[PDB]
RNA sequence: AUGACCCACCAAUCACA
RNA sequence: GAACAAUAGUAAGCACAAUCAUAGCACAUAAAAACGUUAGGUCAAGGUGUAGCUUAUGGGUUGGAAAGAAAUGGGCUACA
């Protein structure tokens, strides 16, 4: 180790836009925290998830206009229906448990 | 919550537990029943309880010899549309 | 036993698709893929994306023709563009099959921000493979 | 244009004619959707950003203010007469742009509204000739 | 029998600026199966040959990458499914190009890519030198 | 309908994490240096735990995109393995396929 | 194909030198905003006015905290 | 009432050009195309399933417009596009003696609503040395500086540009580093001395 | 060497006017 | 419900077999393995029948989930 290769050093490193003065290993974290994209901006990580409500609703509206058709909620429907002319359906809000 | 739905063949198979192993030797009674019945037996292409009519399904495409415009049905004509279904 | 994506043999009246009567391991061997895209090779990005795509199309195309869809979706994807290919039973009289095609194709292509090709190939009834 | 399948392929004029006309019958619906419920397909992914599969908006950006709902319901008819009595009853000056839009709208829309409309231009504004 | 007549209209500029230079142009296409890179493969020379761009061909080795997934919903951990990627290459090696024969012969090649492959395009362009190095000093 | 109550919270969870992503690296860019005095990095550090708790990114789980599954997840398609399974099994899977070797 | 980045050039990327200008020069904090002007200088996620916004933040927080700057036993600008 | 239509093999003439019918990336309708081709696994006594109906024909990516013809005419057609190249250049030799520097640059396409890759930034700046004005003193003390970046054994220096947005940025930004390790080798100063 | 008791086959569809 | 110097058995199908994979064969390995058996495992992957909750068996926030008397399984490191 020189004083000429130290200078040297400082001057590839001045010119090609990396750091200048001398650092510790534990600071050049902030050089690696702005080089970077932070975690939470990803678009691997806030677009992680399709949008649910989207679909389910815009899927909805599509089966009320008639030209979608979910046989799933059709399903769910007709037996719900039986349900309740069985005797057995759900009580409207606040009924229940105290009657 | 829309990909959590499926098909309505897999919902019967499900719900009607033919396949179980309480079918085969006979660890279940013959007097219980439940059958299968088709959803979408009835229902036409087009067709919702919004009201609406479509050109090319619902309604013939063209009405004295023009193009029929996309409408909805009025509230009581929905009305007697459901109470037919 | 394995029980994965398998049709269970019957009495053997049991009328089964080239698709359907091919387990799991048969894949890339006998049957192909039902979706096309670059995705999953092996420097490429976004299958995920792909992925969720793919599904909500089987579904939306059931629930937008039914009781016509004959076999299991064909989906292309090539330079942006998404060529849906279909195979559909003889139901609807042609004037409700292009209402869809032209519905379906606009519906999709605002929905996923690219073109969107239908393609629908008309067949008498399910093409049998087996049994029957 | 036409679907290549033997069963979907146009026998005569007249099927080519409902085969072509439902076809655009059923993008008409899809584009009434997309206009009738514009937040389902307000999300985008495409990178180069085409904006021609964006929902359109049909809507005035603003009520009360004269000068903007008369210019937004005029390239919108009914709504732009609405929005030129809303200015007219706020004495709100109409300019010579404002009636030559709304003339020009008077022409591509719309025989006494024509007379009406046609006072009022010449009446309140005493509008360049030349529109 | 029936012939239209005067059916072409192509349009072409020439700029008097001095068009870029391509000393090599690699294109990659990884895919899933073979044929396709295959065909591709003919497809592509075949159209480098009509153009006369002098092109070599060569097959970089196969990448499949495998990982393993439990085979029951609940447990038993003795159990595995393996699944399988296979990346497949076809390396088309270019020489002597210029930037007018570039640009025809990837929009050609680019718009007939399958669905299914992917391309990776690797020029490498010839420039002279930089006008402040060419011989001053400071 | 985000398919479960665990799959909404996460979904908040990433939307106050991408939202505050900026002020929290900012902060800890002065917490995370030698070169600062400690005085500076002490206020720094209050300043950086004031902060909604719900912001902070080892709060966000990658849970199945489908069916909500907070493990035995494949980062790449983002599912869970069943899910996974069931969609490769069908050959609606580009490119996959069962190993063998 | 569909983005230039605000027409901008490397120069308005890699020498962020223009925005430290109002700053302290021999300091502790020329060392911190040395550090963070090249961590921005490498940074090809960003446009030009974010990093300037992250420089400005910093200013203004910096600016904001006269009082700790100088009890810390070093008087700072 | 149902209608169904005989196929276009019916109508097809045995000499009609295929380009035509064939003219863009097309699904494969078996109506349109006039070979009996068996595709799918046979049967113990069968035969692979015809081609209508078959999903398996379908799935698969057909050169059916990339026709050996239809190449021949088309690339007859991107004749007039094209530029030629310059004899002289012939050999790398001449290559090397005009033109030094190398500039490498990669695009990439996949299928998707988005085109954006984060690959396509890199660009690389190889240049031999040889063809370099430098001095001994500037040479060495080149070498010194860039260090990593130049190969000893076949003197070609390498700078490969990453940090900008835009690959024309990286580009500016690459020969840019280039210039100023030109007019910075040549510069002699104090500690030089030392 | 020993190992409560209890376990099993007695109902018929779909589609159309 | 078979006797091959043959005495009532023909049988499509599914498994096994064969092919395919592990970049040439071969071997090996992988994969495959029907119908059923153990009301085997899983309503907490998801979906569901039936029966239950609905100002709560539902939705949030904050903080806590300790521990080793003992017994034991599988491992890691050893006793050189
Ligand atoms: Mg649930
Ligand atoms: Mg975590
Ligand atoms: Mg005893
Ligand atoms: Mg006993
Ligand atoms: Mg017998
Ligand atoms: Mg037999
Ligand atoms: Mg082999
Ligand atoms: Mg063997
Ligand atoms: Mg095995
Ligand atoms: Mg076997
Ligand atoms: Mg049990
Ligand atoms: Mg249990
Ligand atoms: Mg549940
Ligand atoms: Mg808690
Ligand atoms: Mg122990
Ligand atoms: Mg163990």
């Amino acid at each position: 180790l020189s004083e000429y290769a130290v200078r040297m050093s400082r001057l590839s490193a001045r010119l090609f836009g990396e750091v200048a003065r001398p650092t510790d290993s534990k600071s050049m974290k902030v050089v690696k925290l702005f080089s970077e994209q932070p975690l939470a901006k990803r678009k691997e990580t806030y677009d992680w998830y399709p949008n649910h409500n989207t679909y389910f609703a815009l899927m909805g509206t599509l089966r009320f206009l008639g030209l979608y058709r979910d046989e799933h909620q059709d399903f769910r429907d007709e037996q719900l229906r039986l349900k309740k002319l069985r005797g057995k359906g759900k009580p409207r809000k606040g009924e229940g448990k105290r009657a | 919550s829309f990909f959590t739905k499926l098909t309505a063949d897999e919902l019967w198979k499900g719900a009607l537990a033919e396949s179980g192993a309480g079918a085969r030797k006979g660890r279940g009674k013959r007097t219980k029943k439940k059958r299968r019945k088709d959803l979408n037996r009835g229902q036409i292409i087009g067709e919702g309880r919004h009201g609406f009519l479509w050109p090319g399904l619902n309604i013939p495409l063209m009405r004295n010899g023009a193009v029929q415009t996309i409408a909805q049905r009025s509230k009581e004509d929905q009305e007697k549309v459901e109470a037919d279904m | 036993k394995n029980r994965a994506a398998r049709v269970r043999v019957s009495k053997g009246d049991k009328p089964v698709t080239y698709e359907e009567a091919h387990a799991p391991h048969y894949i890339a061997h006998r049957k192909g893929w039902l979706s096309l895209h670059t995705g999953n090779l092996d420097g490429e990005d976004h299958a995920a994306e792909r992925t969720v795509e793919d599904v909500f199309l089987r579904k939306f195309m059931l629930g937008t023709f039914p009781g016509c869809l004959a076999d299991q979706l064909v989906l292309k994807r090539r330079a942006n563009q998404l060529e849906i290919c279909a195979l559909v039973l003889r139901q609807l009289p042609p004037h409700k099959f292009y209402f869809l095609v032209g519905y379906s194709e606009t519906l999709l292509s605002h929905f996923y921000k690219c073109p969107v090709h239908l393609h629908l190939q008309t067949v008498p009834s399910k093409v049998v493979y087996k049994y029957i | 244009v036409f679907q290549d399948d033997p069963y979907l392929i146009p026998t005569s004029s007249v099927e080519s004619h409902s085969f072509l006309l439902a076809k655009k019958s059923g993008e008409n619906a899809a584009k009434f959707i997309i206009n009738s419920y514009p937040k389902y397909f307000q999300k985008d992914i495409a990178e180069p950003h085409i904006p021609c599969l964006m929902p359109e908006y049909f809507e005035p950006q603003i009520e009360d203010v004269s000068e903007a709902a008369l210019q937004e319901r005029i390239k919108l008819q009914e709504p732009s007469a609405n929005y030129n009595f809303q200015q007219r009853e706020q004495s709100e000056e109409l300019e010579e742009a404002t009636e030559a839009d709304n003339e020009k709208s008077k022409t591509k829309a719309g025989t006494w509204r024509t007379k009406n409309n046609a006072e009022r231009i010449f009446a309140l504004m005493p509008e360049k000739n030349a529109h | 029998v029936d012939v239209p007549k005067d059916m072409t209209k192509p349009e072409i500029t020439i700029s008097d600026e001095p068009d870029t230079l391509y000393k090599r142009l690699s294109v990659l296409v990884k895919g899933h199966d073979k044929a396709v890179l295959d065909s591709y493969e003919y497809f592509a020379v075949l159209a480098a040959k009509e153009l006369g761009i002098s092109i070599k061909v060569h097959e970089p080795p196969r990448k499949i990458e495998r990982f393993t997934l439990l085979k029951s919903v609940h447990i038993f951990k003795k159990h595995r499914v393996q699944y399988e990627m296979r990346t497949l290459y076809r390396c088309l090696e270019l020489e002597h190009l210029t930037g007018s024969t570039a640009d025809v012969y990837l929009e050609y090649i680019q718009r007939n890519l399958p669905e299914g492959v992917a391309m990776e395009v690797t020029k490498t362009k010839l420039e002279q030198l930089p006008e402040h190095i060419r011989k001053p000093i400071w | 309908y985000y398919v479960d109550w665990k799959m909404l919270r996460d979904v908040k969870r990433r939307k106050m994490a991408y939202e505050y992503a900026d002020e929290r690296l900012r902060i800890n860019s002065l917490r995370k240096n030698t070169i600062l005095p400690k005085d500076l990095q002490e206020v720094a550090d209050e300043e950086i735990a004031s902060l909604p708790r719900d912001s902070c990114p080892v709060r966000i789980r990658n849970r199945c995109v489908m069916t909500s599954r907070p493990r035995g997840v494949k980062r790449r398609w983002r599912l869970s393995r069943i899910v996974f399974r069931h969609l490769a099994d069908h050959g609606q899977l580009s490119g996959v396929q069962r190993a063998m070797w | 194909a569909g983005f230039d980045d605000d027409g901008s050039e490397f120069h308005e990327h890699i020498f962020l030198d223009k925005y430290l200008q109002d700053f302290p020069k021999q300091g502790p904090i020329r060392h911190f905003m040395e550090l963070v002007t090249c961590g921005l200088s490498k940074n090809p996620y960003l446009s030009v006015k974010q990093k300037v916004e992250h420089i400005e933040w910093f200013r203004n927080y910096f600016n904001e905290k006269r009082v700790i700057l100088k009890e810390s036993g070093i008087q700072l600008n | 009432r149902r209608k169904a239509l005989p196929p276009r093999t019916e109508k097809m003439a045995v000499d009609q050009d295929w380009p035509s019918v064939y003219p863009v990336a097309a699904p494969f309708k078996p109506s349109a195309v006039p070979l009996p081709v068996r595709m799918g696994y046979p049967v113990k006594r069968g035969v692979p399933m015809a081609k209508e109906g078959n999903l398996e024909l379908l799935k698969i990516p057909n050169f059916l417009h990339l026709t050996p013809v239809a190449i021949k005419r088309h690339c007859e057609a991107l004749k007039d596009f094209c530029t030629e190249w310059p004899a002289a250049l012939d050999s790398d030799e001449k290559c090397e003696k005009h033109f030094p520097i190398e500039i490498d640059t990669a695009d990439y396409v996949s299928a998707g609503p988005s085109i954006r890759n984060p690959k396509a930034r890199v660009v690389t700046l190889r240049v031999k040395l040889s063809s370099l004005n430098l001095d001994d003193h500037a040479k060495k003390k080149l070498i010194k500086l860039v260090g990593d970046r130049y190969c000893k054994s076949t003197d070609v220096l390498t700078i490969k540009t990453d940090r900008c947005p835009l690959k024309r940025q990286n580009y500016d930004y690459a020969v840019y580093l280039l210039t100023v390790l030109y007019h910075e080798s040549w510069k002699t100063e104090e500690w030089e001395k030392k």
